[PDB]
């Protein structure tokens, strides 16, 4: 089916948005026709779930089945944070342009968030999901987005233009707002998606609200470098 | 463990913002190194045991054996004592007593023959016998040597000798019943065997030699002979003393074997006195060897006074006789009678005599024609 | 009187039989045979039964190889010629004589009655009226046999038997002899022998009456008077001629025994002057009836209470010296 | 520094694979301290001082040498001179002439006292002392022992005696100014000191002896008293010689006094002429002691001629006087005078009686009461 | 003549006077002090001035006690009652006299002028006019004197004193004695003793006659006529009488001295006959006026130049013999 609806985790790291628009414009420079392929400003996410809502209702019932889902993407955390790394690029068979979620835990964890989505949106009675395997990458440029390439002899995008930036480090985000956003609508004034309605994953987010405080960051500063000397 | 370990110390660098990070580094983890006190030692002693038990009875018992004892105790036992018993004849070998014909040496000292005779003295068989048998018999003794251990009679065994000790050592043993007690020695001292000299009997008891010594012997039917043969010799003897003496011719034989039975012999020395005047006349003699002197001291001729000195009425010789007044008449002895030289006579008691064949004077009157002589003989002058 | 008849008439008697012994008289053939009754350590006597009369009589076999040994062999051919002469009713009798291989039979007489030292050791001791009255039967034979210069000596208990009758019947003349002079063999029984026998001084007729001594001491007391456990201590008493009387016995029984047990042969009874009569005359026996004693006409005062097959040899052996039998 | 630091302890444990991630940070810790350098030893050091001083001193003290004298110093004599030009009036010590009331004894030999008048034969106040005086005075000498070495006076001391030399040697000296000097000596003679005897002064030489010696000495005051005391008895005996006089007895005490100090004295022996006839009458006479005889030659009696002898006109004795008409005439002498015995008389010069009273006849005249009496007495008869 | 009125006159006043010595008269407290000339080498005098008359006096101090030792104490006991008793031109004078525990004052009257030695020593010797006029003076006295019996003793150059007028004032009377008869003590000056004296033969008025001899002597010749350096030669010399007389000494003058230094009494000018007018008339004073110089008109020949505080004893001492006084 066509999906008009999306969950969105929208990247709000700002060295993630920052470096992709570094990329943008390096392959623009290179090529200036590839203009209208480059995903705008602002649009930057990664989508967990796509979905059909065909009226108010549907949209209401989209909105509902979005905070139904919090505690369950809660209790799949187990009072761990979910971080996304976003290191390299990619390509799906050269016609779309995508940032490359790094392996490791979080794939796995991502994945169930996503089959549980689904099936709380389906229990609402929501056709949502696909059949085909979740594989999350976050788009930079799609080549249907500017028709007029085809027509003028651009049919793939050459891995030439993105070569410096193969093994870049565009940088983590945490799991915290997840959107419910529409594919059609027009799109908010910062770039983002027209969004129905957000929830926040986050308590937010700590095990314990009171501050430890900052006996934390000791974790993230030793998990860091270990993953700098890997 | 790696990020955990770097998460202590990079806590403890914020808290404590060391001015160097690689000199904290060094001493965190040195008194990490330093923390551990895991390493523990455990001695266990301990006492372990089961609180109840239960307890139930057993019938069982046990028993142990002494030590054998071995004891003996000499024991006396008498069966129906009876005081029955029938007696078996004895018998001695036969012998022709009446002198056969003339037809025995062992040597021996003075000091040997002189202790036989002491050995002796006490043995009845021995104990009367006149001078003369006891010599033959002692004659006839033989020597018998014995070494120690040697069994001289044995209990039981027949017996032919009698037996004198000489010299050595003796036990005596004596079985009664199944018990044989070592009742007594001989040390060079003693005599056994008697019986054996009478007829054959079991010997009563053993003895045996315990070192050399010597025994003098004598054998039942050597020292029957002798001694047999010696009597038959003088009861021929004495029988004819008296049958060639007139006053008892009328006497028959039997009548003068009863008088040779009992009739005594003595010797006198000469000169010695046989017959004292006034004495009480008991006995008549028969002089078989020497003479006599009859004296008498004429003073009993008269009425008080004379004489008083000594006169040979009589004289006689071999087979004459003396003091036949006794036999007669119960006076006082008239004349005294003395031994001239050595005098052997057979003396005969009058009162014995006359028990035996009654009184003489009827003796002398059984042959009649012959009373008148007798009487005269008597009574008479010579 | 008579008693010189008698005695006369009996010399007569015996010399005649004495100087022509009746040899083989009856035949072995007339005599069946019954019990057997005749061993203890000598001699096979065995009781047997006449043909005709169908009497009973005791013969005695005496093989005529069996002699020879032993310890004679005249102590018996003597002693055969001795029971065929003579003849007194207190004396057993040889009733048949024979002899021929199996030789020398003795065809005794037979009282079917008791032994006088059964008698004597069951009921301890007679009475001296019973005694005396066994006593006169033996005076009587003894002046019998002294008539003929017979001694018997083997006087005691054991050879007296007691007959149907209550009378004595005197047995074994194993040592009897006719001595006129004097004999010499020490025999007997020690309880009864007499010193001179004893001590080897020559003897006759006085001997048996010492033993009557001693056969009258046991009947009226029990037991001899030189008793002793041994032989030797016996004889010694015997000559010492002591003797020790018990309680009971009477004055008379004393002075006769003292006379009878004389070792002194100058004052001993029946050696005297009047011989036998010393002893028929004391005062003991003065209530004796000696002819009535003779003729067994008195009563006795205790009536006692009534194998295998040999052969002869086919011949005649020791024939050749038992000639006279 | 945080990141890189831990990241650079991984990078390490990645590639090293340590079983042990304690014990390797302790290493790898201390060997990234190690690494950092580096460690300087000490440099040497040394010290140098320098330094300038500009200062100017006007003001110093300075002080040298020191004082030494050998020897003490005279002081000087004084300028003033003083010269001295008085003698002192002398004055011995005073005494009662007039005898007191008769209230010294040293022996001495004729030799000795002989002697003593030799040495003394020169000394003026010896000299022309009379015979008695001088005795009383050697009486008065004490002999005076001096051992050798011995001063007998010492210049400058004060004398009391004069001394006379009997034994021994004596060395004289006298000092003038600094210097003295051995003068002279004295070897068993002489005399000194006789200033002594007029008053007290100093002694002007020093006498020492030389030898054991003796000598004679005499006291002033013993001196001047025996002197003294002998002229005023002198003097009161002569002066009542004179005033027993009738020709005198006008005379006044002072006029009597002039006549004793000049008058003179004469002894005379027995028979010695006085006054001889004829000479010239110069002075009279006045005996005070024995007789007179005056004798006259009668020839001056007539015209040339006539007796021409001796005759006795008058004949004096103790206190006459004869010679009186020298007094009063000048012819020569009328007669002779002649001593009789013993004479001591008084005798005055006419000229020099003149001169100290005028003449004779005034003084005669003076009582004019006894004018005539005294011209008969001197021109007159008797 | 009026000599014989003054003499006359003057013994009455003397005699008045020495019979009856005027004794402390005046009082110490009336009398100053001044000056203090008086040491030399024995006693004590002091100048001082009067009070109303205020007059100048030469007052001698004599301690009561200092007295008693030195040579004497009536030399001078005696001194006082003479300086009293008399008085004459030429003469020094006992002005006032007291004593009390001081005791012994003597109140001299005091001629400010000259020594006779000093002068005398100085132009060595004084022509015969300028001789004579001192020579009348010292005649006169001694007439004076010896009219009172007293002898002056010590005549010499040092004891006599110009005045202030050009005359002689004698001084010193420490040897003046009155003596009616004779006299012994030797005393005087060296130079100036009579022979007498030396010789000790006692003697009165003729020993000044002989000093005033040698006094004009030594006037007119500058030295004594018997001078020598030891005392000893000089009373040799005095006593030999023999004089040696300067070669300008007039014929005069050396007869009157050979008259004054007679040794010989009998011969001695003063000690005659005449006495006194042997001199007075002899032909060297012929040119005198003995009236005139008495006087004291005639005019002199030389006109001469012109300390402490000591106190009584408030108490008087040798009082207790020094009454007299």
């Amino acid at each position: 089916y066509q999906p008009n609806y999306f969950l969105s985790i929208p990247i709000t790291n700002k060295k993630i948005t920052a470096g992709i628009k570094v990329l943008q414009n390096s392959i623009l420079r290179q090529d200036n026709r590839l203009t209208k392929a480059m995903v705008g400003d602002g649009s930057f996410h990664i989508t967990l779930l796509v979905m059909q809502l065909l009226n108010e209702d549907e949209v209401n019932i989209g909105t509902d089945a979005l905070l139904e889902l919090k505690p369950f993407v809660e209790e799949i955390l187990e009072g761990k944070h979910l971080t996304l790394p976003f290191h390299g690029i990619g390509t799906f068979q050269g016609q779309v342009g995508f940032v490359k979620l790094a392996d490791g835990d979080h794939v796995s964890a991502l994945l169930e968030i996503a089959e549980t989505a689904k099936r709380t949106f389906q229990e609402k009675g929501i056709l949502a999901g696909e059949s085909r395997t979740f594989k999350p990458h976050l788009t930079f440029m799609k080549l249907s987005k500017a028709p007029m390439l085809w027509k003028k002899g651009v049919r793939k995008i050459e891995p030439g233009l993105y070569e410096q930036f193969i093994d870049h480090r565009f940088g983590e985000e945490i799991l915290y707002q997840i959107d419910l956003c529409s594919m059609l609508k027009k799109k908010q004034s910062n770039g983002y998606y027209h969004c129905e309605s957000s929830i926040v994953i986050g308590e937010k987010d700590r095990k314990e609200p009171e501050d430890a405080e900052l006996v934390r960051l000791s974790k993230r500063l030793v998990e860091n470098a270990v993953l700098k000397a890997v | 463990g790696l990020t955990e370990l770097l998460q202590g110390y990079t806590v403890e660098v914020l808290r404590q913002q060391p001015p160097d990070l690689v000199d904290f580094a060094v001493e965190y983890f040195t008194r990490l190194r330093e923390a551990r006190r895991q390493e523990s030692d455990t001695f266990i002693v301990s006492p372990t045991t089961f609180h109840t038990q239960e307890s139930s009875a057993v019938p069982v018992i046990e028993e142990d054996g002494e030590s054998d004892s071995d004891s003996e105790d000499a024991d006396l036992e008498v069966p129906v004592p009876s005081k029955f018993t029938r007696r078996v004849s004895v018998c001695a070998e036969t012998f022709n007593p009446d002198e056969e014909e003339e037809d025995v040496v062992h040597p021996k000292t003075d000091e040997q023959r002189c202790r036989l005779q002491e050995a002796c003295k006490d043995i009845l068989l021995f104990k009367n016998l006149d001078q003369e048998q006891l010599s033959q018999v002692l004659d006839a003794m033989f020597e018998k040597i014995v070494k120690t251990d040697e069994h001289v009679i044995d209990q039981g065994d027949d017996g032919d000798n009698f037996y004198v000790i000489e010299r050595g050592t003796y036990d005596i043993l004596v079985t009664k019943d199944n018990q044989t007690r070592s009742v007594g020695q001989y040390d060079n001292r003693g005599s056994f065997g008697e019986l054996a000299l009478m007829y054959n009997t079991p010997r009563a008891a053993t003895i045996i030699a315990t070192s050399e010594g010597s025994l003098w012997g004598l054998d039942r039917v050597t020292f029957r002979r002798i001694i047999v043969k010696n009597n038959a010799k003088k009861r021929k003897m004495f029988e004819s003393f008296i049958e060639s003496v007139p006053l008892f011719k009328s006497l028959e034989m039997s009548e003068r074997m009863k008088i040779v039975d009992v009739i005594g012999e003595k010797i006198y020395k000469d000169g010695e006195r046989i017959i004292a005047q006034g004495e009480k006349a008991d006995s008549f003699y028969i002089i078989e060897s020497g003479e006599v002197s009859i004296l008498i001291r004429s003073k009993t001729k008269s009425n008080k006074n004379g004489g008083n000195q000594e006169v040979e009425i009589a004289h006689c010789h071999k087979g004459q006789y003396f003091g036949e007044l006794a036999l007669v008449t119960n006076k006082p002895r008239a004349a005294s009678a003395y031994a001239v030289g050595d005098v052997k006579c057979l003396v005969m008691d009058v009162q014995a005599f006359e028990r035996l064949l009654g009184p003489c004077m009827d003796i002398m009157k059984r042959n009649i024609s012959h009373y008148e002589e007798q009487l005269v003989k008597m009574f008479g002058s010579n | 009187e008579s008693v010189k008849e008698f005695l006369a008439k009996a010399k007569e008697d015996f010399l005649k039989k004495w100087e022509t012994p009746s040899q083989n008289t009856a035949q072995l053939d007339q005599f069946d045979r019954i019990k057997t009754l005749g061993t203890g350590s000598f001699g096979r006597v065995m009781l047997v039964k006449h043909k005709e009369s169908g009497n009973h009589y005791a013969m005695k076999i005496l093989d005529k190889q069996k002699v020879v040994k032993l310890k004679q062999i005249e102590h018996t051919l003597n002693e055969k010629r001795i029971l065929q002469a003579v003849n007194f009713p207190f004396l057993v009798k040889l009733e048949f004589s024979f002899k021929d291989n199996s030789n020398l039979y003795m065809v005794m007489e037979y009282v079917a009655g008791g032994e006088m030292f059964s008698h004597l050791r069951r009921i301890g001791r007679f009475s001296e009226p019973h005694a005396r009255f066994y006593a006169a039967q033996i005076v009587l034979t003894f002046e019998y046999l002294h008539s003929l210069d017979l001694i018997y000596r083997d006087l005691k208990p054991e050879n007296l038997l007691i007959d149907q009758q209550g009378y004595i019947q005197v047995t074994d003349f194993g040592f009897a002899k006719r001595v006129k002079g004097r004999t010499w063999t020490l025999c007997g029984t020690p309880e009864y022998l007499a010193p001179e026998i004893i001590l080897s001084k020559g003897y006759n007729k006085a001997v048996d009456w010492w033993a009557l001594g001693v056969l009258i001491y046991e009947m009226a007391a029990g037991y001899p008077p030189f008793f002793a456990d041994q032989p030797i201590q016996i004889y010694e008493k015997i000559v010492s001629g002591k003797v020790r009387f018990p309680s009971h016995f009477s004055s008379d029984l004393k002075d006769l025994l003292r006379n009878l047990l004389q070792v002194d042969l100058t004052k001993r009874f029946g050696n005297l002057k009047n011989g036998v009569n010393d002893i028929k005359n004391h005062k003991w026996f003065a209530t004796t009836d000696w002819i009535a004693i003779y003729q067994r006409k008195v009563e006795a005062p205790f009536i006692p209470k009534f194998e295998e097959e040999i052969r002869v040899s086919i011949n005649e052996k020791c024939g050749k010296e038992f000639t006279e039998f």
